[PDB]
């Protein structure tokens, strides 16, 4: 959904913010490669050529088969705005955004780019020791204090207060701590790519009035920026922007030139195994990984027992899955970081086991399960615990004149979805608190 | 037409039955009977039965040293 | 056919039960 | 553990973390990581080197638990004690460690396989003529065991009963006795001539437990563990047709001791006449130079109360001086009263056959002075997919408590408890369907109930028959 979040931020924008949004060409190039591949074709038409193309001749480009695609692509690029559907002498024409259709134009061609990717100065750096080391760490510490294993530094209150502000990472001052929440696990379950755009796309939504154009014309153009290169200064709100984007270890400063960092390109496009381990019957955890991430985040739902320098051990028990659980951590998330992040011995018996089954009746295929099944089972079976005693917040009624009045104030409830319970022979039912007031309403009515 | 606040407590047989002990130990924890499969509690006792009742589970599930 | 119908009688009479075919958790619990 | 850094995440293991050591060029080969705290040992079967330490671990470390892929076992002072009796000196353990150990081994666990594996093998104990003599090999040990508080090529005599307490004080001192026989050698007692016939086939494992034992040529006396239904029966018939001379086997059981004596008939060649079944029924013994009775604990174990008829076969065992003792099912062996049996009878060799060695009291690690250490123990998993043994489908059902009975649960105490959520109504109804959809599926079904009164209910609502205590053989 990497695409479609930042599509669906795109299309919340206002048409006469969204012109402005392509004045740039450099996001142009970049709002032109999200686009699906046969979006892209027809986009790459109507760039160069000034002429309006009736919808029908886009049609006889597709064939049969691919009507579908064609759907969603008309669908996706209409609802950009960059596709203008006119209508007039009886057919619908269609033509491209104007603005659009120029600033993809001056890129292309080597036209005036009103150094929309900015200057060289020339003054190349060393990126493994220092780039490498401090964008990785910079963004450790933040996942280090997502994770809540202690770290001497702390991030920055600009980022901390957007990780309050934003669903991730609950905190309550009466607690004083924070604590990792449901889309917390999967935003460390995201790849690298998703997991910068989720923060960013928190970013965008939390800052008000710094333009929200702006804001874009950064971000877009941080990726056109190739990293070990050096750059002069840049807008006034992106001065600051730039120390703020400093912090999220997208780009770094020496203190007059600011270098971007390999996240920075890894934001455009994507790009034993570290991080995979064995599950025995005994619940025990054999990590065939040597780097602080997957340490810290078996620790979630893991009660580590040992580690050496090339694996660590551990073992899962009750108090370590309740731990995790208590923070919202759901099992279905817990398996399919387990299924995800699988030894490749694991895949090769369970390949020899699915094999082996389809070998001795092949006529059902069976799921892969990488795990025995059995410790999948416990874990939802220890899910089903917490899950036993359900409590609710209402009021109880009851001591009603006429059965009437009864079936009639409990169906209203239901009509509305706040009745919780009833019982005709006693003439009671319980509804939700939220549906109280509505109820109580309806009576008086 | 009388309303009562309180807090629907949905649960099974053998919690009701659970329910019911810590009830007849401390009094105010169920205020009426619904049925089978429902019981009124109240609001305050809730953040401590919750707590405790898992001790007393505690005693039917090994959990080895 | 008779040998390929005692094969079958025989693979039946070694296939599972269907319960271990599936997890039967998010099914109604056993019972009358 | 010198000039390195903690990590971050090194709080999360309480003194555990084992990143300070270095790793091996080798470790893609190498198969072994070795915990130097705990001596927790975790294997790799789907490297090279996997099998050559399969072996040589379950030696000298106890098996922990042993999955598909990644096995774990454990360093222990009884599981080298076991190591070390079989021709194994502190040298061969450490070479083969390290040469397979992917991290250096520490000093610790230099030092720990050190001091347990030169106790073995520097003091005997022999018996001549229903006599027990202490007997050792240089004449220093008289100043240690005529002047030990407890004890009393010089031997000297000691009580036929006191040898549970002098093995087991040999146990505090530094040398263990190790009993060895030298059978070839042996001429005074009586032989018997008896081999495997032909038509016996030793599974690879039996072999390699054999092996193990006879590797130096001398007998020695442990204990060797078989999965249920592995064959501990045929492992006693072999060591018998190899010893070739007078044998003693109790039995846990009147049903086993039948079932004994006809399995010892079809696997050796042993002839109806050299052998006596000891049992309540017949007490007949065999009246040949050298013979076989196979008898149970009750029988031998008994001290009070012995029946007239059962009195003479008593001193019939007891005269005779038995050359070799084979103990079926050896976990029942450090109980109270049954270790009486092995300071009261005479034998030069004394070994136990159990499919299970583990029991709820601490007695289970007694069995090192009782018997001898645990010579060789079989996996599961590996015999189940080599065909060897079946495979099971094991499952664990969840019936619910009857609101009804679940009521009365809460009031009554513990003794009636267990009665009351035992015959809960849903058990009766699931019992019944299993046993209907099995039955139609061609399959012969075992139910187990330890409480008698639940199975008279239910052997007579299901009209099926039913065994306890009380029925005649
Ligand atoms: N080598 C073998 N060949 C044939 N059957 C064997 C062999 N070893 C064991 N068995 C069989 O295994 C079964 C169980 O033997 P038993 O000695 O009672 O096992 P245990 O005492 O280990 O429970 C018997 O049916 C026996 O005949
Ligand atoms: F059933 Be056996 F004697 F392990």
């Amino acid at each position: 959904s990497l695409k479609h979040s930042v599509t669906q931020y795109l299309e919340e924008i206002p048409q006469q913010v969204q012109n402005r949004l392509y004045t740039s060409p450099a996001t142009c190039l970049a709002i032109y490669r999200i686009l699906p591949p046969l979006a892209k074709f027809f986009i790459m038409a109507m760039v160069f050529n000034e002429n309006e193309v009736p919808l029908l001749d886009l049609d006889k480009w597709v064939n049969s088969n691919g009507k579908l695609q064609f759907q969603n692509a008309i669908k996706s690029m209409k609802s950009l705005h960059l596709l203008i559907p006119n209508k007039s002498s009886g057919t619908l024409m269609i033509n491209l955004n104007p603005t659009f259709k120029i600033s993809l134009r001056n890129a292309l061609t080597g036209g005036e780019v009103q150094n929309s990717f900015g200057v060289v100065v020339e003054e190349n750096v060393v990126s493994l020791d220092l780039l490498d080391e401090y964008s990785a760490n910079k963004w450790e510490t933040i996942l280090h204090f997502m994770v809540g294993t202690p770290l001497a530094k702390i991030p920055s209150e600009k980022v901390l207060n957007l990780l309050k502000h934003s669903k991730l990472m609950e905190e309550v001052n009466s607690t004083g701590e924070f604590k990792i929440t449901n889309e917390g696990f999967q935003f460390l379950l995201q790849e690298i790519n998703s997991q910068l755009w989720t923060l960013l796309l928190q970013y965008l939504k939390m800052i008000e009035t710094m333009d929200l154009v702006d804001v874009l014309h950064f971000i877009f153009m941080l990726g056109a920026l190739e990293v070990g290169k050096a750059y002069k200064i840049l807008s006034e709100t992106q001065r600051i922007m730039l120390q703020d984007m400093r912090d999220y270890g997208l780009v770094f400063q020496k203190h007059s030139i600011f270098y971007p960092t390999k996240l920075a390109l890894m934001l455009t496009s994507d790009t034993i195994p570290d991080g995979s381990l064995i599950v025995e019957t005994n619940f025990k955890i054999y990590s065939y990984s040597n780097s602080p991430l997957q340490i810290a985040v078996l620790s979630l739902f893991v009660h580590l027992k040992a580690r050496f320098v090339n694996m660590v051990l551990g073992q899962i028990t009750r108090e370590s899955i309740r731990r995790a659980l208590t923070n919202g951590i759901t099992a279905d998330q817990i398996i399919a970081y387990l299924e995800t992040h699988a030894h490749p011995q694991m895949r090769r018996l369970a390949e020899e086991k699915l094999e082996k089954k389809l070998e001795l009746d092949p006529n059902c295929k069976e799921p892969l399960q990488v795990l025995p099944p059995t410790v999948v089972d416990q874990i939802r079976l220890w899910q089903l615990e917490l899950d036993r005693v359900i409590t609710y917040e209402g009021s109880l009624y009851s001591d009603f004149e006429t059965s009437q009045e009864y079936n009639l104030l409990s169906k209203y409830a239901q009509d509305i979805g706040v009745l919780l319970w009833k019982d005709d022979k006693k003439k009671k039912f319980f509804i939700s608190k939220e549906g109280n007031s509505q109820v109580l309403d309806f009576a008086k009515r | 037409a009388r309303a009562r606040k309180g807090a629907l407590v949905q649960c099974d047989p053998s919690i009701k039955a659970l329910i019911l002990q810590i009830d007849a130990k401390m009094s105010d924890i169920v205020l009426e009977e619904l049925d089978d499969t429902h019981l009124l509690v109240n609001p305050s006792k809730v953040e401590f039965v919750k707590h405790e009742l898992n001790r007393l589970l505690s005693k039917n599930i090994y959990n080895p040293m | 056919e008779l040998q390929e119908r005692q094969a079958e009688e025989k693979r039946k009479q070694n296939a599972v039960p269907e319960w271990h075919k599936q997890s039967t958790i998010g099914k109604t619990a056993l019972g009358r | 553990p010198a000039d390195f850094v903690p990590d971050s995440v090194s709080g999360m293991f309480r003194s555990h973390d084992f990143s300070y050591l270095r790793l091996r060029p080798d470790h893609a080969s190498r198969p072994l990581w070795i915990s130097p705290s705990d001596g927790r040992i975790i294997l790799e079967s789907f490297s090279p080197l996997a099998e050559q330490a399969q072996d040589f671990l379950v030696t000298i470390a106890e098996p922990i638990s042993r999955p598909s892929h990644i096995h774990e076992y454990k360093i222990t002072a009884y599981s080298l004690y076991a190591a070390v009796s079989v021709g194994l000196e502190t040298d061969d353990i450490i070479s083969v460690l390290d040469r397979l150990s992917k991290v250096p081994v520490a000093e610790s666990i230099i030092n720990f396989i050190k001091g347990a594996t030169i106790s073995y093998g520097k003091v005997k104990l022999v018996i001549k003529h229903n006599r027990y003599f202490v007997e050792t090999t240089q004449a220093d040990i008289l100043q240690m065991l005529l002047n030990d508080s407890v004890i009393g090529v010089h031997s000297f005599e000691i009580a036929n009963e006191s040898v549970e307490v002098v093995k087991k004080r040999c146990q505090e001192i530094d040398y263990p006795v190790l009993e060895e026989y030298d059978f070839r050698n042996d001429h005074r007692n009586p032989d018997l001539d008896i081999d495997l016939k032909p038509s016996t086939q030793i599974r690879p494992y039996q072999e390699k437990s054999l092996s193990k034992m006879f590797g130096n040529g001398r007998a020695r006396s442990g204990i060797i563990v078989l999965p249920c239904g592995a064959g501990k029966t045929l492992v006693g018939i072999t060591a018998a047709c190899t010893i070739k001379k007078s044998v003693i086997v109790l039995c846990t059981s009147s049903v086993s001791v039948m079932q004994w004596r006809q399995q010892f008939l079809q696997w050796c060649t042993l002839q109806p006449e050299n052998c006596a079944v000891f049992t309540s029924d017949n007490k007949e013994m065999f009246q040949t130079e050298s013979g076989l009775v196979v008898s149970t604990y009750s029988m031998v174990a008994n001290t009070r109360n012995r029946s007239h008829d059962s009195q003479k076969v008593m001193d019939f065992l007891t005269g005779r001086e038995w050359g070799f003792i084979i103990l079926d099912e050896v976990h029942v062996v450090p109980a109270a009263m049954f270790r009486r049996v092995v300071s009261t009878i005479a034998a030069h060799a004394k070994l136990g056959l159990t499919a299970t060695l583990v029991r709820e009291d601490d007695k289970i690690g007694d069995l090192n002075f009782l018997i001898g250490p645990k010579l060789y123990e079989a996996n599961w998993m590996e015999l189940s997919q080599k065909g060897h043994i079946a495979n099971v489908q094991c499952a664990e059902v969840w019936c619910p408590m009857t609101a009804e009975f679940y009521q009365e649960y809460l009031r009554e105490t513990a003794r009636k408890r267990m009665l009351l959520y035992i015959m809960n109504p849903t058990k009766f109804q699931a019992c019944q369907f299993l046993i209907q959809y099995h039955e139609r599926r061609g399959d012969k079904i075992i139910v187990f109930s330890d409480n008698v009164y639940a199975l008279q209910e239910y052997a007579l609502k299901m009209g099926k028959p039913f065994i306890y205590g009380s029925t005649p053989q």
